[PDB]
């Protein structure tokens, strides 16, 4: 038997990462009570290891409007966007960073004294029809690592109650609204209910649901399971965007600025990709367009490798002083991991998964949505708010674009502080429950601590990653798919036979990596069944059966539904946003044929 | 010695209370570490000269050079002092510590009043025993 | 009189607290040259001082429970008590243990002015301290 | 041919106190594993005993969360090649004078608290009139270099014998770098509330000099540079 201790607050933030750390003092500072929940430490998040830029529009060189910042987003995302929260997102662009700058993040400045740009692939300038634009706004190679130190900090100055090394388990639903969250305290083993009026979940990524990715450790869906066990959708969780530049082996990353510099791939015949398999830019293009663009390669026979299975980058055509005073970083990092050479000779590249498009369905303003049974409209979850990289509100659409995900953080983390200052009064009681809140969360916790099967945590997991990386692949296709679907579904059919050794309460560090997998095998049965049964190609989404764009049938994005693992997924469908906040201020974008 | 009772695993509290500082205490900041540097630039230079002569020092460059060597020695022991019998382990076993090297160190600068108006002096001393 | 209840978590996290071991600190760490020079430095000056505070405060109890001691009483009775072997140990550490801290003193000269605080130059003030130690504390043993 | 090498990981366990802290060996199969020291610690929970405990988040060595003591210096275990070597074996064991919770993990809550006394945010008065950033040349922004890309890990503090006894006091080499960041920034309009804290006994004059901290910074850092600074802004 536990004890349960109550809390009681008015906004609770799950997550420290950037959105959640945005969204923690954003709160605090209107005259909130707020409490900011996070299974880490704050500043060893996975925002600590971005290393590209936040763009922007902010002037400093050459000319930029953001009207032309708009363009560059829809048509890097083949129309999938809500064409106004791409809107609203590079409107409040510029306002965003110089408000970053004031806060103390040290940026790299230029001869008069402003802000130091690059450029990034995808941001043209005069409408798609121009040369590269400089809109990248960026500190060196550490950029991601000097924005948490920055954003911590000032969370200190106001007063938030950080609950810092808490496990959040489930979500407390009474009569269909969300009215708190509760929680695991690793270091004493006591379970925790926090009450609060609107509950925001900035928790991240699922990254880690495959073999070979980018992500962190701790880098698993908790939002995203927490959420689809309550009874509310998922929303286009199909896109999942795999990145050109991952290490053999380990599956580390080294940064498209490089490529953005003057970085060429070399394959074994050492001819350049410009006219065999590739668009006529010629590598500052789109994150899906260079991945076709080698995983094609290498099958064909013209990659280098002792299983032909790899590439390499060059970077020796710069000189020595751009590579160690605008990037340090990967000149550290290509010589551990991969350990050859950065400068002299050049490092092995492999696909790696690198970002989800996809997650919570949200609204431009912050607040989560479903749809109703019988009228099929939306409707807004009463107090379930998200914001991050677990969120779709989908600006990125079908395609996330260079370096737009530092500013998806800003701009929609200073957005939810906004909305909940127009309709939360600061002070209100809380109405009186049963003291049985929660009691179907805590049985869970106890049926995978003791637990005694015949696989173990780390068997069972070995399983889903070689299922995912074989057959939801770059290339995917109705044969291989629906042999995909149905082998998600008896690796979940064995997790009732889960293994688990230690029996403590105090740091069960194997019981914390049991329940990671039970949200992972949430967030692995419904890519499947959504990828399988979209009959189309665009973004991230490439058919070999199907390989036509639809513009009149398929632009719509996929919700989800499935309460538990072992437990049939269902899906309904809702329409995209193809009009602005204001007709006046920009005019819509019309589709086109999509082509770099 | 005596300990008093302390913290119950070294905090008291949770990640977001704060370590308040002790105000300012110049005395025993800044400028004891002025302190530390005049008596250290002051036995460098002198037993240089001291080294390189071939007898007895001259009576009034001994007393300058005795009389620094005391500061050089008793700055030495404050630091030894609150390092290990620290106030928060002992509490008024620090400042008793701190007076017993009170007149243990005005007694030795008698001793050196008494060594050179009778005696040779103190580098007279230490030729004396050899080394 | 519900997030103030949060001293019901204080008062099981305390009884935790009693019962955490110290992780051990001096016999696992590996010997370098940083921490050890740095402890010949502050061995240097305790062992000194105490033949400075012990031979100093002999002549000031002298001076006022009067006895009388002159320099040469006190070498007749040091020189008788010990022969051969302690005075040739005696004078062969307090020795070297004196330019160690000659040279000590001097090195954290330039440490206070911010110079040679690289790791290259903490190793190179540091090899030519070794070596100095071998020199001029021979040549005080020769006199 | 298996090559085996044997890995010695300190262990206690709280639910049975009584008990003492002890070392375990494990036979790593070295074919089967990766070249780091982290790749050879989740083999062993995985395969092998699943009771051991510890922290790892990114594996690539810009979190600061693998902080041990592993071979007798302080490192991080994620970027640490294992030798070579199946006669030699090898002791991992955690930060050295810590408060040890688990087995490999310690209570990092006064290494916290700390860093919130120095006030780690800007503290500028009167900003620009029309509304965009702050000026700053470039030979201001060269000042910053080596002192913003600390990671907090703790692996300078715990190896400073001065930190070892008087950790409730001082604040150590980790802190004092990062108290150092604010003082040479040329955008801050409040120094002369940043050099009154440490102008006490036992804040920042416990340095006695003793270069561990730089010797042991596995990000190439000066901790022991950037206090011996402040002690000369304090004086002059
Ligand atoms: C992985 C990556 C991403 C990346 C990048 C390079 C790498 C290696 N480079 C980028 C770049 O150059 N430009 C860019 O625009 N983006 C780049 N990215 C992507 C970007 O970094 C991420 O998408 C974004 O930073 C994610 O931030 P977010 O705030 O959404 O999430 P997080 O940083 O992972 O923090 C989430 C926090 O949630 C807490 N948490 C998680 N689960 C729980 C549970 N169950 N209970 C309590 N708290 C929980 C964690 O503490 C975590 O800190
Ligand atoms: C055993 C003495 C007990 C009294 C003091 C306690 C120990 C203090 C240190 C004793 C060991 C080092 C002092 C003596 C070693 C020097 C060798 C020596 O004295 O032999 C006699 C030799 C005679 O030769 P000269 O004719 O003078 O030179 C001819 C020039 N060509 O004298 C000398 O070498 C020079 C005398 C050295 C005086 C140094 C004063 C020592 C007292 C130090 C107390 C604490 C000081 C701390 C360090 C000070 C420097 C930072
Ligand atoms: C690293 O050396 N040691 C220090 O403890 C130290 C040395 N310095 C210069 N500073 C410190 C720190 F404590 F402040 C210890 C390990 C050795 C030591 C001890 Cl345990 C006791 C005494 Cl009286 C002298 C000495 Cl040499
Ligand atoms: S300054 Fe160095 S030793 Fe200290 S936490 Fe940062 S990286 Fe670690
Ligand atoms: S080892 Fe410690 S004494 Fe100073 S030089 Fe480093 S903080
Ligand atoms: S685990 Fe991130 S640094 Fe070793």
């Amino acid at each position: 038997k536990y004890h349960i201790i109550d809390h009681e607050y008015d906004c609770v933030v799950i997550g420290a990462g950037g959105a959640g750390l945005r969204a923690a003092f954003g709160l605090a500072e209107a005259g909130y009570k707020t409490a900011c929940i996070s299974k880490l430490f704050p500043t060893r998040s996975h925002t600590v290891a971005a290393q590209g830029g936040i763009n922007a529009a902010l002037g400093n060189m050459h000319k930029d409007n953001w009207k032309w910042h708009m363009y560059d987003t829809v048509k890097g995302s083949d129309w999938l966007g809500d064409q106004d929260s791409i809107h609203y997102m590079t409107r409040e662009a510029p306002k965003s960073i110089i408000e970053l700058e004031h806060y103390g993040v040290p940026f790299s400045r230029t001869e008069n004294g402003k802000i130091y740009q690059r450029a990034f692939g995808g941001q043209t300038k005069e409408y798609g029809k121009g040369a590269q634009a400089y809109r990248t706004c960026a500190v060196a190679d550490r950029t991601g690592h000097a924005l948490l130190h920055t954003l911590y900090g000032q969370a200190l100055r106001h007063d938030t109650h950080f609950f810092i090394e808490y496990f959040a388990l489930d979500l407390l639903t009474h009569n269909g609204e969300v009215v708190g969250v509760i929680a695991y305290n690793q270091e004493d083993g006591t379970i925790h209910r926090f009450r609060a009026h609107k509950t925001i979940i900035a928790t991240g990524g699922y990254g880690r649901a495959y073999f070979s990715c980018t992500s962190a450790h701790t880098c698993t869906g908790d939002g995203n399971a927490m959420v689809s066990r309550a009874g509310f959708p998922l929303q286009d969780l199909e896109f999942v965007q795999f990145h050109p530049s991952g290490i053999y082996g380990s599956g580390c990353l080294i940064t498209e600025g490089a490529r953005g510099e003057g970085g060429f791939l070399v394959n074994s015949e050492g001819e350049r990709f410009m006219e065999r398999y590739a668009p006529t830019a010629k590598d500052l293009a789109c994150r899906d367009v260079v991945s076709r663009a080698i995983t094609m390669e290498i099958r064909e026979g013209r990659g280098v490798g002792k299983k032909k299975d790899h590439m390499y980058l060059q970077l020796s055509h710069l000189p020595p002083e751009v590579l160690k005073e605008r990037l340090p970083g990967i000149s550290e990092t290509a010589a551990i991991f991969a350990g050859v050479d950065v400068t002299k000779e050049p490092i092995p590249i492999i696909p790696t998964v690198h970002y989800n498009m996809g997650g919570i369905p949200t609204k431009w303003n912050g607040e989560a949505l479903t749809i109703d049974e019988e009228t099929g409209e939306d409707k807004v979850i009463p107090g379930l708010m998200a914001c991050g990289e677990a969120a779709c509100v989908s600006v990125h659409g079908a395609n996330r674009l260079g370096a737009n995900s530092l500013l998806d953080l800003v701009v929609f983390g200073r957005a939810v502080a906004h909305t909940v200052a127009d309709t939360l009064q600061p002070g209100l009681p809380h109405k009186p429950l049963p003291s049985d809140l929660g009691k179907e969360s805590i049985a869970n916790l106890d049926k995978l601590r003791n637990a005694n099967g015949s696989r173990s945590t780390a068997e069972i997991r070995m399983n889903m990653k070689q299922t995912m990386q074989k057959d939801v692949s770059v290339f995917r296709t109705q044969s291989s798919l629906d042999e995909g679907v149905r082998n998600i579904t008896a690796v979940e059919k064995t997790f009732d036979d889960v293994k688990t050794t230690d029996r403590s309460m105090i740091w069960n560090s194997d019981l914390v990596e049991t329940l990671e997998l039970q949200n992972l095998l949430t967030c692995a049965s419904q890519t499947a069944v959504s990828a399988a049964n979209r009959k189309e190609s665009r973004g991230a989404h490439a058919r070999e059966d199907y390989p036509n764009r639809d513009d009149e049938h398929w632009m719509k994005h996929t919700l989800s539904w499935q309460k538990d693992v072992a437990a049939p997924v269902t899906l309904k469908y809702r329409r995209v946003i193809d009009h602005t906040l204001d007709e006046k201020e920009c005019p819509s974008v019309p589709p086109t044929v999509r082509a770099y | 010695l005596p300990v008093l009772p302390q913290k119950p695993g070294g905090v008291r509290g949770t990640p977001n209370d704060a370590y308040v500082p002790p105000p300012e205490n110049k005395l025993e900041g800044s400028y004891h570490w002025y302190m530390e540097k005049i008596f250290a630039l002051s036995v460098v230079p002198l037993a240089t000269t001291a080294m390189l002569t071939t007898g007895p020092l001259s009576t009034a460059a001994d007393s300058f050079f005795s009389v620094m060597l005391l500061g050089y020695c008793y700055m030495e022991f404050n630091s030894c002092i609150t390092d290990y019998i620290s106030g928060r382990v002992y509490g008024v076993w620090h400042k008793y510590a701190m007076y017993m090297l009170g007149l243990g160190s005005a007694v030795s600068l008698f001793g050196i009043y008494k060594l050179e108006t009778e005696n040779d002096g103190v580098v007279g001393l230490v030729k004396s025993l050899w080394d | 009189m519900n997030t103030k209840a949060a001293i019901a978590e204080e008062q099981i996290l305390n009884k935790q607290r009693a019962r955490r071991p110290i992780s051990p600190h001096l016999t696992i760490y590996q010997p370098q040259l940083t921490w050890y020079l740095s402890s010949f430095h502050r061995i240097s000056l305790v062992l000194m001082g105490l033949g400075f505070y012990l031979f100093t405060i002999l002549f000031g109890v002298s001076g006022l429970l009067g006895l009388g001691l002159t320099t040469e009483k006190v070498s007749n009775w040091y020189h008788q008590k010990f022969s051969k072997i302690t005075e040739w140990s005696i004078k062969g550490s307090f020795a070297y243990l004196f330019a160690i801290h000659y040279g000590g003193a001097i090195r954290h000269l330039i440490w206070d002015t911010a110079k040679e605080l690289t790791l290259k130059g903490v190793y190179r003030t540091g090899y030519a301290l070794i070596g100095f130690t071998a020199v001029l504390g021979t040549y005080l043993l020769t006199l | 041919t298996p090559r085996l090498k044997t890995f010695k990981v300190y262990r206690w366990n709280p639910d049975e106190p009584s008990a003492k802290p002890h070392l375990q060996s494990y036979q790593v199969d070295l074919n089967d594993c990766g070249p780091m020291v982290l790749d050879a610690l989740l083999k062993i929970k995985d395969e092998q005993d699943s009771t051991l405990t510890f922290r790892r988040s990114c594996r690539e060595g810009i979190c600061g969360s693998c902080a041990m003591n592993i071979g007798g210096r302080n490192t991080l275990a994620c970027i640490c090649k294992i030798d070579q070597n199946e006669s030699k074996q090898l002791k991992i064991y955690p930060l050295p004078h810590m408060f040890i919770v688990k087995d490999l993990v310690p209570d990092l809550t006064n290494f916290y608290q700390q860093y919130k006394s120095i006030q780690p945010y800007l503290q500028r008065s009167s900003f620009p009139k029309d509304g965009t950033e702050v000026l700053q040349s470039i030979e201001d922004r060269k000042k910053l270099d080596g002192l913003y890309e600390c990671i907090l890990c703790a692996c300078c503090s715990t190896s400073c014998p001065s930190y070892w006894w008087n950790q409730e006091q001082y604040l150590g080499p980790a802190v004092l770098m990062q108290a150092y960041r604010w003082l040479i920034d040329s955008r801050d309009q409040a120094t002369k509330t940043r050099k009154a804290m440490l102008n006490n006994s036992m804040s920042l004059y416990r340095c006695h000099t003793i270069m561990n901290c730089t010797r042991t910074c596995p990000k190439g850092l000066n901790p022991g540079l950037a206090i011996a600074e402040i002690k000369k802004s304090l004086a002059f």
